RNA sequence: CCGAGCCUGGUGAUAGCUGGUUGUCCAAGAUAGAAUCUUAGUUCAACUUUAAAUUUGCCCACAGAACCAAAUCCCCUUGUAAAUUUAACUGUUAGUCCAAAGAGGAACAGCUCUUUGGACACUAGGAAAAAACCUUGUAGAGAGAGUAAAAAAUUUAACA
RNA sequence: AGUACAUGCUAAGACUUCACCAGUCAAAGCGAACCUCAAUUGAUCCAAUAACUUGACCAACGGAACAAGUUACCCUAGGG
């Protein structure tokens, strides 16, 4: 009396990882809850898939976790925290390797 | 033209800026930064500075604020930093001193408000 | 389809493919998006903005409907103002 | 319990788009934005399309 | 597979058994406060920083503290925040004592230090100040940070600092055209006597800036030397191309900086003019060129792909012909 | 990661307890939970005597559950509150309760009975 | 020869089913799966064949990969020679057993269902006979030589 | 199911239920203020509609436009 649960994967996770070379707007990582939080040039959508948003090396670090006083949830579980805990989140940073653009003479009036 | 951290987007603050203005309220002293996205500290206003400290009263009211206000006013003119993008909490917003700082960054000629990136 | 009919002895287009799809000479097929005007009061303007498109066809998917249309439909059409002109041929191919 | 209707400009005529409305609630008048115009131009409920 | 960790695990001194004797986070502010601390501090793993990266006057601020804060009126306006602070002896007070602080903090914003005098910071000790003279009614002041208009600073600057020999460079660091590491000069005054800015030994004579046509701003430092020696030194843009650091190196054993001004330049009419007239230059425009957009390498089917992808890769917009 | 040396930098529940009688077993002896019964012919003295109770408890490390109060009778009426406290020593018990003794304000009644 | 006569014609009707498909040599050449009035079948796919353009393919090391055990992913050096793309098609996919991590069944079955690694459908020696166990692979002649794996060991109970 | 009517127009680059069809995220730009949940669903042709749009428990849910029981009279090509 089982009926039900045939679903297939989701095929998420990680999609370029550390040390990959990313150009603008590839996605890093699909997730169904918030595995990472976004660093230095990176967006994420509506589904909470994570995307880089500039051209250069995907990168992975941990850092503080000091999130937005709107979103209730977190916050009150900071303030369910004793004094020296503070809470550890993992980080996507894209470093831009490219630079901005490049100034070269054009018109010699 | 140059690139802001435009993610950052789950934590408090965002770091899609050029130069943050930070104040905490201690105990005693009320102090305003102007930074880089560096982490590194640009301009500084202090109530830990005798030449603002020994014309004020108690260091820490909206008097005091709206003092160092007229101060890094003054000195963001002074340092040719123009434009700002500045984060505060919702309920430090609702707050007398620091939305006269605000008024006072109005008034000092330092727009609250980067102009966008061009693409 | 037909591989040699029963009059002529000729091949013979399905006419599906005719009516469905769009042959450029440089051997890309043009098709709509399926369900494009069905149930867009549930569907999402991402969505509907991807429907509404000019999409092409598999390596497979393109070479299946080569194999089912003749040689009339693989030719060099000089129209007056087709606005898929510019699309005939394909350009800078390092393949 | 609700309805698929349809919204009919007053203004950018030939223009129309779906909503899904209450099927006790009240006549729809709303602020959409209409291209042919390219402005908020005011809606107003004409028919229904289905009751789901 | 776990294995043990290189440095000390964080979160690991507090974790006792009763967590409900420790004091608690009451607050929301405390928690922010003390992570950017250790934010800032140093770990053992890979963060962000990694990759991105006397008692006379205490006694008498004590007593002025104690006899501006007796005074009821100053109690009253501060309790009803209607009073103000004069800003011009705050001002004053500060370019004394603590704005040769502020001021290494501004140069080293600037990457003044780090092509200037490749990293060598020192204390600009001395309250510099100078002005551009903007027709007979005001004057620029150029302190540390601003942007001054060439057409302003079309003439020769008066300097006012109050000290007692001195030698006095304009520099732009960035305006050269040919080598991306030198600099050009534009005044140079040496064995300053006092403060007079006329009496002095100029090398070579004063050149209004050129920010040329979208090469950016410029900016432009006013470094000013303490001198205890006098010694004698020494339109072309050949003979005006020099470094700071070797010059400064030749000559730094009685040669110690105490001033900096630096400000801003961008293009306007008056570098048509210094192009033109007495330098007989056509000017140079520059644009800021973006690189091109990424583009895949175009496939043979392009599945799934709009009708677009015929326009990504087409770079003349036209309808061609071919043999016909 | 398992298998990283940074394992479980994030990890939060072993800090949180995601979630009654006297403990004396041989040598630390314990208070159950108290019901501190603060009746006064006034809201005024009663309500400012738990604020200040409370205010002794929290900057003296006491669990304090709940400050709930009971419906007043009709007589004059007589308001009360009630101060659950639990967390004491016995030295801290003597110096506590001699606090709240010497703490009264004007003719209010104490109580330190048990729960139920 | 009647649960619906027989003969001729349509009719070489139809059948996813059964069986059969004929000279030689060489070369390349074996097990994911998703759908499907669908599990005796077919399409896409995976693998495979040929030809062509181009440059990286595999093994990989520091770093790195979340909160509620084996391991795996990414990955420069190094060893190596293959890989991607284009053009064009055929053919195979209830596999069986063993070791290991699991489930159902009796913690029976030469029983059924996932994942990893072998082997059999490809040569040979050995374990008695031996698809799956150990040794061993690229091809021939020799009335030469060195080896691999390769033989079951056990026989007992007095008591103050 | 709920709120809202920019749930607007376009447009680099990617993910993807092991194929396809399907789905998803989206930099920048024009135009403006200043969405949550996990599944919450259905293709083609055909119909209604001037148009924009709409139509199945087609739930046997990749759906043929609409078709039940029984044969110890059963028959045929196969398999155990
Ligand atoms: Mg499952
Ligand atoms: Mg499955
Ligand atoms: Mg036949
Ligand atoms: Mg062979
Ligand atoms: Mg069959
Ligand atoms: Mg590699
Ligand atoms: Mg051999
Ligand atoms: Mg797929
Ligand atoms: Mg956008
Ligand atoms: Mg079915
Ligand atoms: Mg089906």
């Amino acid at each position: 009396k089982n009926l039900g649960g045939k679903s297939s994967g989701r095929r998420q996770g990680i999609k370029k990882m550390e040390g990959h070379y990313v150009h603008a707007g590839n996605i890093i990582a699909t997730q169904r809850h918030f595995r990472w939080h976004p660093g230095a040039h990176v967006g994420v959508g509506k589904n909470k898939c994570l995307y880089a948003l500039e051209e250069g090396i995907v990168r992975y670090t941990k850092e503080v976790y000091v999130p937005h006083p709107r979103n209730t949830e977190a916050v009150d579980l900071i303030t369910r925290l004793p004094k020296g805990a503070v809470l550890y989140k993992t980080f996507v940073h894209v470093v831009p390797a490219k630079p901005e653009g490049t100034f070269k003479l054009v018109a010699m009036l | 033209v140059a690139r802001k951290e435009r993610g950052w987007r789950t934590v408090f603050p965002s770091r899609e800026f050029w130069h943050r203005l930070r104040v905490i309220r201690t105990q005693h002293h009320v102090e305003a930064l102007v930074e880089h996205q560096n982490g590194k500290v640009v301009v500084s206003a202090s109530t830990r500075e005798w030449a603002i400290k020994k014309h004020l009263y108690s260091t820490r009211n909206v008097v005091a604020c709206e003092s160092i206000g007229r101060v890094l006013a003054q000195r963001c003119l002074e340092a040719g930093i123009n434009f700002m993008v500045y984060q505060p909490t919702p309920w430090e917003a609702a707050s007398d001193s620091m939305k006269r700082l605000q008024s006072a960054m109005t008034e000092g000629g330092v727009v609250l408000r980067e102009p966008q990136r061009i693409y | 389809l037909t591989y040699f009919s029963a009059r002529k002895g000729k091949r013979k287009t399905v006419k599906a493919v005719i009516d469905r799809f769009l042959r450029l000479h440089c051997g890309l097929w043009v098709r709509r998006k399926a369900g494009y005007k069905k149930k867009l009061w549930k569907k999402t303007p991402a969505r509907k903005k991807r429907l509404r498109e000019f999409v092409f066809c598999n390596k497979t998917q393109s070479k299946l409907l080569d194999k089912m249309t003749t040689s009339f439909w693989k030719r060099r059409n000089w129209y007056v103002d087709d606005p898929y002109q510019k699309y005939h041929d394909r350009t800078n191919l390092k393949v | 319990k609700n309805i698929l209707v349809r919204m009919v400009s007053e203004a950018g005529t030939g223009f129309c788009f779906n909503t899904k409305r209450n099927r006790l609630r009240e006549k729809l008048t709303l602020l959409h934005y209409d291209p042919v115009v390219k402005q908020r131009v005011l809606f107003v409920e004409k028919k229904k399309i289905r009751s789901l | 597979r776990r294995t043990p960790p290189l440095g000390p695990m964080p979160n690991s001194d507090i974790d006792l058994s009763n967590l409900e004797r420790l004091e608690k986070y009451r607050s929301f502010d405390r928690y922010r406060r003390r992570a950017e601390q250790e934010a800032q501090a140093p770990h053992w793993w890979r963060t962000y920083r990694e990759y991105f990266g006397r008692t006379q006057q205490l006694l008498e601020r004590k007593q002025a503290i104690q006899e501006l804060r007796a005074n009821v009126e100053e109690e009253r306006a501060a309790r009803l925040r209607t009073a103000s602070v004069p800003l011009d002896a705050v001002r004053a007070e500060w370019e004394r004592t603590c704005g040769p602080y502020h001021k290494q903090r501004l140069a080293e914003y600037y990457g003044l230090y780090r092509d200037l005098f490749h990293g060598a910071t020192f204390v600009p000790r001395v309250p510099l100040h100078v002005a551009y003279a903007v027709g007979e009614d005001d004057l620029m002041p150029v302190y540390c940070g601003n942007e001054v208009t060439p057409t302003e600073a079309a003439q020769a600057p008066e300097v006012t600092y109050e000290a007692e020999l001195w030698t006095l460079l304009l520099t732009s660091l960035d305006g050269h055209l040919l080598e991306p590491d030198a600099e050009y000069l534009h005044w140079l005054l040496t064995n300053i006597p006092g403060n007079r800015v006329a009496e002095g030994q100029v090398t070579c004579p004063y050149l209004p800036p050129f920010p040329a046509r979208g090469s950016g701003i410029h900016r432009l430092a006013f470094l000013l030397f303490k001198q205890d020696q006098p010694i004698d030194f020494s339109y072309q843009l050949a003979q005006r191309t020099f470094r700071t650091f070797d010059f400064y190196k030749k000559h730094q054993e009685t040669m110690t900086p105490a001033g900096l001004s630096f400000f801003q330049c961008r293009w306007d009419d008056s570098v048509t003019y210094i192009f033109h007239q007495l330098l007989d230059m056509r000017e140079p425009v520059f644009e800021f060129v973006r690189p091109p957009p990424y583009h895949p390498k175009q496939k043979r089917f392009p599945h799934r792909q709009p009708l677009r992808y015929l326009d990504r890769y087409r770079d003349s917009h036209e309808p061609t012909y071919g043999i016909y | 990661y398992k298998t990283k040396p940074t394992h479980g930098i994030g990890k939060y529940k072993h800090l949180i307890k995601a979630e009654v009688r006297a403990i004396n077993l041989g040598t630390d002896y314990e208070y159950g939970v108290l019901n501190i019964h603060l009746t006064a012919y006034d809201m005024t003295l009663a309500e400012s005597y738990a604020q200040y109770v409370h205010n002794l408890c929290n900057s003296l490390s006491i669990k304090v559950e709940e400050s709930y109060a009971m419906p007043t009778k009709t007589i004059l009426t007589t308001h009360e509150r009630v101060v659950q406290i639990s967390g004491l020593s016995a030295t801290f018990a003597e110096i506590f309760l001699e606090i709240i003794q010497s703490s009264l304000p004007e003719g209010v009644r104490l109580s330190v009975k048990e729960h139920t």
